[PDB]
């Protein structure tokens, strides 16, 4: 896991896994709760800004 | 009714999202390599002293790789095209049924990078044709002259802006996409002031 | 406290300087007398859509054109210290450069080009488009999973899921209607990306249903319905097989024989365009005709005579304008295409035609305007009783094969042809009456196909006929071909209208 940086998830199909309890432990607890804050980045007139709003970053499986 | 017509190009679609006019178009630098021959090949052989031969052959070997000497024949083409924005062509997408369907743009750039083979359109002119990105090949058609120019005038982005179902009315698609829209809404009904009646205290 | 400002002062502000006022709350102080209170950024989204009065310094502007046109300040504070404000959404914001444009026709007596006007709109839309999204970079709205959670723990939400009855009133009425209830609160999901772009319109309720409530009652390939529903929402997911595969009759309905659609809208499409086209132009002005038209007005129609003139009590022209609730019922002499006598053979004046013309732009085929727009509707609804019928219905009616040459006058005809048409489509009474009017013949004794001038000295002819027999360069362009060519009349010398094909058909010789 820690050369990898990721721990790699099995999720059969048939999982027995209620989808949003899972979400509602996740926002409620200490240890496994996401980092929510904000970002920053360059807009199109090539200022730095950084977003008001709590922005998450998350992994996609892209083709 | 209909014809294969010269001096014509065909590509896919994308956006031009960054501030912009709304009645400019850029092209890719292979389609304008090859549309533009003749045009290139007038400037090539006045300011440096290309023969017909010399100037095809340049042409021709430019059109898969980037050429500095080129590019700025592009913009010198694009800005002698004056009191014009750039270089009058009309942008078709099929099936034709309504006015913007059919309209009239200026090329006012070619864009540097070879990789890219689509036309960038204006966010504002995409919901009069009903055009998206998924595969939709347009057909773009340059105009001669300049009294070509001024006739297909009549088919400008504004001439489809007032609704022709109800009166005194702005057609739908002069609307704001989605993506914009819930930009400005996150920051007008934000509350960021306390209530009017303690703002009086 | 409440600083005031003047609106047209506002407006002569440069960018920079509209962007730097403060956050607050002030009076924005209006040319009709009516002060609006407000905050800064609503104000400055409201600036932004004044563009074109920037061009106009001498047109007033009353106090409507502000988003928040309902908070006046008045003597009793009981009517502005808790007023709810307008919400922006994406039409509102053209409804406002429409005001503005409107505003600057009316002030300049119907003197300023419309086509100026639409220029200017497009224009402002596009400065609004370029400043909004440099200067509001910081406040793009984002979506997660921390999103969906504060929609789904809601008390109410999650009490419209348990404990309903697995019926189509007992999902569809009950459990949908409380989650209504809940989306609606004012009060409710502050600050939320998911309702916020519910209550501005960029969302819609029927997905939003199907993920929080119950998915309700699939269909199959046939449009039969199935005994049980699906008992659970999109967020939660489906994992029995049951009500999966049902489920999945939905993706297999949504893809359809639509290449045999698009052949028939299409057909339809061109052979409506190519008849209409015989009406040619419409000409501003007014051709002082004592011709007037007898229509009845109804519940249904009274939407669609919008922009009509008609003539009311001590014999003055006043035109519709949607609202007059009390025509309804009754029976009104309207200025009709039927009764104008243009000396154009194949033209009309803006007044019969209505004030639908002043939005058409100058020079534009008239005829193909009206096909353009019966075509678009049906296209639309077509592709996305079937709507197939309906358009077999319409043809089948103007192209007379309860047939439009049964009836002996246009006058009785064109209310039934509205509200067929209103009935499904929203269809203007401009655009019908030019309809109907391309279907118009002179003569059939005598075989003068020509349109006839008035309107009400004609008779009707069935497409076929018609397309044949009013000009060859409109009937080379149709089918068959080859029939025209062994038709005898077709050498005798007779007056004939033109189409624009004619041009083509000679190659560009005049
Ligand atoms: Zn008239």
């Amino acid at each position: 896991v820690l050369m990898d940086g990721f721990p790699y998830i099995y999720a059969p199909v048939d999982d027995p896994v209620d989808l949003m309890a899972a979400v509602n432990k996740l926002i409620n607890s200490d240890k496994y709760r996401p980092h929510y804050g904000k970002v920053s980045y360059r807009d199109q007139a090539g200022k730095w800004v950084t977003t008001k709003d709590n922005v998450l970053m998350g992994p996609l499986y892209m083709m | 009714f209909g014809a294969r017509l010269n001096a014509t190009a065909r590509a896919v679609i994308t956006s031009i999202s960054d501030p912009h006019d709304y009645d400019e178009l850029h092209i890719p630098w292979g389609v304008g390599c090859q549309l533009l021959k003749y045009h290139l090949t007038n400037k090539l052989k006045a300011k440096f002293n290309m023969t017909t031969r010399e100037a095809f052959s340049f042409v021709y070997e430019n059109v898969l790789q980037y050429n500095q000497i080129i590019a700025d024949l592009f913009k010198e083409l694009i800005a002698e095209a004056a009191p014009y924005k750039g270089m009058g062509c009309t942008f078709h997408r099929n099936p034709t049924l309504q006015r913007g369907s059919t309209q009239q743009f200026f090329i006012t750039k070619v864009k540097d990078d070879i990789n890219d083979n689509s036309i960038s359109m204006s966010v504002l002119c995409l919901k009069a044709p009903n055009a998206d990105f998924d595969g939709d090949q347009l057909n773009l058609t340059l105009m001669p002259d300049v009294y070509l120019t001024k006739a297909t005038e009549r088919i400008a982005p504004h001439t489809w802006v007032l609704s022709i179902d109800e009166p005194h009315e702005i057609s739908g698609n002069l609307e704001l996409q989605g993506p914009v829209v819930e930009t400005i809404i996150n920051w007008a009904h934000e509350k960021y002031l306390p209530p009017l009646e303690e703002w009086l205290k | 406290n409440l600083n005031r400002y003047k609106a047209r002062d506002l407006l002569n502000l440069s960018y920079d300087d509209l962007w730097s006022l403060p956050s607050e709350w002030h009076l924005i102080e209006f040319d009709d007398g009516k002060t609006v209170v407000s905050v800064d950024r609503i104000t400055k989204l409201s600036v932004l859509c004044w563009y074109p009065l920037k061009h106009y310094k001498d047109c007033p502007i009353p106090s409507d054109h502000h988003i928040d046109f309902n908070r006046i300040l008045t003597d009793n504070p009981k009517d502005y210290l808790n007023v709810e404000g307008g919400r922006v959404t994406s039409k509102a914001m053209v409804k406002h450069l429409n005001k503005a444009i409107w505003n600057i026709y009316d002030w300049s007596g119907e003197t300023v080009d419309p086509e100026v006007l639409s220029k200017l709109a497009i224009e402002g839309k596009n400065w609004l488009y370029n400043q909004t999204t440099v200067k509001l970079s910081e406040y793009l709205a984002t979506l997660s999973m921390f999103d969906i959670a504060e929609v789904y723990n809601h008390p109410k939400v999650r009490e419209a899921n348990h404990n309903i009855e697995p019926t189509t009133y007992g999902i569809e009425k009950i459990s949908y209607g409380k989650v209504k209830e809940v989306f609606n609160d004012p009060t409710q999901f502050i600050g939320n990306s998911i309702i916020e772009g519910l209550r501005s319109g960029t969302q819609k309720t029927e997905q939003l249903l199907q993920a929080f409530a119950w998915r309700g009652f699939p269909t199959d390939i046939n449009s039969d319905i199935f005994k049980y529903p699906v008992t659970t929402g999109y967020i939660d997911g489906i994992w029995n097989l049951y009500e999966n595969m049902i489920e999945s009759r939905s993706g297999t309905k949504a893809l359809l024989y639509n290449k045999e659609l698009l052949r028939v809208t299409e057909y339809f499409n061109r052979k409506s365009q190519l008849i209409a086209q015989y009406v040619q132009r419409l000409h501003p002005g007014d051709c002082k005709t004592t011709i007037l038209a007898e229509y009845p007005v109804t519940k249904l129609t009274l939407k669609a005579f919008k922009g009509k003139y008609y003539q009311k009590e001590d014999g003055k022209l006043d035109w519709i304008r949607g609202n007059e609730t009390h025509l309804i019922g009754t029976k009104q002499k309207f200025r009709s295409v039927f009764g104008c006598n243009h000396p154009d053979s194949q033209g009309i004046c803006m007044t019969c035609y209505g004030r639908l013309g002043i939005n058409i732009p100058k020079g534009t085929n008239i005829g193909q305007v009206a096909a353009v727009s019966m075509g678009d509707k049906i296209t639309s609804a077509v592709l996305s009783v079937n709507m197939y019928e309906v358009m077999k219905r319409f043809q089948s009616f103007l192209h007379s094969g309860t047939y439009l040459k049964n009836y002996k006058s246009p006058i009785e005809a064109l209310p039934v042809f509205a509200t067929m048409a209103n009935e499904k489509i929203s269809l203007n009474i401009s655009h019908c009456e030019i309809l109907i009017y391309a279907m118009m013949i002179r003569s059939a004794q005598y075989r003068d196909y020509r349109l006839p001038k008035p309107g009400i000295n004609g008779q009707f002819e069935k497409y076929n006929r018609l397309m044949q027999c009013r000009s060859l360069g409109g009937a080379m362009a149709f089918e068959k071909q080859h029939e025209p060519l062994n038709n005898p009349g077709s050498f005798l010398n007779k007056m004939r209208n033109d189409h624009p094909y004619d041009l083509l058909v000679k190659g560009g010789k005049l």
